């Protein structure tokens, strides 16, 4: 069940008892995240969102089928002192998603 | 996440880095976590939840006196983690269904 | 032996430290701020670069610095004395050393702050399948912990239960060694810390519906096993009938955050009565707990410039 923000973050994963990394790079972590999905941490990953918004790349790289390793963006403990984008988040993922833009 | 992050920042700023990399390393890593299955309109996505076992009660006096607080804050992050994937992934299937029935809609009227 | 020879050395020490005002000045920085200022403080002899990484060895190294010397310059019952001021990092190491012999994890694994007493001791220890044989490579002469590894080693040869029961053993030991030497500000100064780490473990591991009796240990004074029991149960009127003791700010209060700070800072009011002591050594475990708190607070100040915490988070915090 890995998640990726910092190593720093990652022992206090230890300390809840869970798997996780940091890797400080896109490529380092989307390396780690590649043997993650080949020998898995049981296929739950989060990654920070100033690291990898999306890493489905690693998806259509070894798992294209199943989407059993979920990905998540995370917010960061250098970035939830501010709420990141939440309303405008679900505008990108609105127009993202149907094609259309709303305001609701 | 808020309060998670300023659990541990209390607890490896009141204490020691060392002693909370033996608190940590000393818990094994807990796998167990499981999944089910979804059918609907056909398709099929499997949603997860967790066991996360608490008798590791290792020495059981927990020799600082913050992490406990703190690790109790993580285990509740990770279950507002995993639902918050849960929630994802159902979004996610809905999204494609309507992109495939707007695509055979449109497809169906304008040729056939 | 000599409580003026290292005295005067620690009075010489207490006059070089940072003032609470440093830390209010560290009250609004950006960790290059907070970085200058601390390089002008005495952790700024051992601050090598930049980062809360870098930060965080420098108060180690200033810590060890400090507090290691107080193992030497002295002999016998005064160095026993100064011996059970700083028992926090020695049994931790001593714990991670039993969790190591009792998990399998390498003898790299642990990253081994500083104890007690050299750390050979602890590389000797890793391979060590006896633990009395364990205990007799660890024994000190004035070291009491590995006396409560014994007495807790006719039990079993490496379990979590008998780890738990050797910690209730050595705070045990720790109350029997405060009571039999000639102090009685520094026996009242580790009763006050083990009826308050009573507290804490009791409430901590409330409602778990355990054995008081086997959580519960003996050499309290403000608490008995009866307010232990109405502590442990679901009511906060034994943490109400905390009247005229040292517990006084600690009223209806049921969360472990504000009472562990509320208990941190009863502890070090009560090592700052340690000033009418000037030929004993409660003057130097009172430097020592100033010490640690000014550390402590220089590590909170780092990590908040690092991840920009905010002020008023951090404000429950500058009163001790």
């Amino acid at each position: 069940m890995a998640v990726i923000a910092d190593p720093e973050t990652a022992q206090g994963f230890r300390l809840a008892g869970l798997e996780g990394y940091g890797a400080s790079s896109a490529e380092e972590a989307q390396s780690l995240l590649e043997t993650l999905v080949e020998r898995g941490g049981y296929a739950l990953v989060a990654v920070d969102e100033a690291l990898l918004p999306d890493p489905e790349r690693a998806v259509e790289r070894l798992m294209r089928g199943r989407d059993l390793p979920v990905l998540l963006p995370i917010a960061g403990l250098k970035e939830a002192f501010q709420g990141h984008d939440v309303e405008g988040y679900m505008r990108e993922l609105v127009r993202k998603t149907i094609g259309f833009d709303i305001k609701l | 996440a808020k309060e998670a992050y300023a659990a541990l920042l209390l607890a490896q700023a009141f204490d020691g880095p060392e002693v909370v990399a033996g608190a940590a390393l000393g818990v094994p890593p807990l796998e167990g976590v499981e999944a089910e299955v979804e059918n609907v309109w056909g398709s099929k996505v499997p949603r997860l939840k967790a066991t996360f076992p608490d008798g590791a009660l290792l020495s059981p006096v927990g020799t600082p006196a913050y992490t406990l607080e703190a690790s109790r804050a993580f285990r509740r992050y990770a279950e507002a983690l995993i639902r918050v994937a849960n929630t994802e992934t159902r979004l996610k299937k809905i999204g494609e269904e309507i992109k495939k029935t707007t695509r055979r809609v449109n497809a169906l009227e304008q040729v056939v | 032996d000599d409580f003026a020879y290292l005295n005067a050395r620690v009075r010489v020490r207490r006059g070089t430290l940072l003032k609470e005002s440093f830390f209010q000045e560290a009250l609004d920085l950006s960790f290059a701020d907070f970085l200058r200022l601390l390089s002008e403080t005495v952790y700024g002899g051992e601050l090598a670069g930049q980062g809360l990484p870098d930060v965080d060895r420098a108060v180690l190294r200033t810590q060890a610095k400090l507090v290691g010397d107080l193992p030497r310059l002295v002999t016998g019952e005064a160095r026993e004395a100064v011996r059970l001021l700083l028992l926090r990092n020695d049994l931790h190491n001593l714990q991670a050393l039993l969790r190591a012999k009792a998990t399998g994890r390498p003898f790299e694994e642990v990253l081994l702050l500083p104890g007690t007493l050299r750390e050979e001791v602890w590389r000797q220890a890793y391979e060590a399948q006896d633990p009395a044989g364990m205990a007799q490579v660890l024994a000190v002469p004035g070291h009491p912990l590995a006396r409560a590894l014994r007495a807790v080693l006719r039990e079993t040869q490496d379990l979590a239960r008998v780890e738990a029961l050797l910690a209730k053993r050595f705070f045990e030991d720790v109350a029997k060694a405060a009571k039999g030497l000639d102090q009685p500000a520094l026996r009242d100064y580790l009763a006050l810390e083990v009826d308050a780490e009573n507290l804490r473990t009791a409430f901590k591991l409330q409602g778990s519906g355990l054995a008081p009796d086997a959580f519960f240990l003996k050499g309290g004074r403000f608490v008995d096993r009866v307010r232990f029991a109405r502590l442990m149960e679901g009511d906060y009127a034994v943490l109400d009938e905390l009247s005229g003791t040292p517990f006084s700010g600690l009223s209806g209060v049921r969360d472990l955050k504000a009472l562990e700070r509320g208990l941190r800072c009863v502890l070090l009011k009560e090592a700052k009565k340690g000033v009418q002591d000037p030929l004993g050594v409660g003057l130097v475990l009172a430097y020592v707990k100033e010490r640690e708190w000014e550390a402590v607070r220089l590590r909170l100040l780092a990590r908040r410039a690092y991840f920009g915490l905010p002020r008023a988070q951090v404000e429950e915090e500058v009163v001790c």
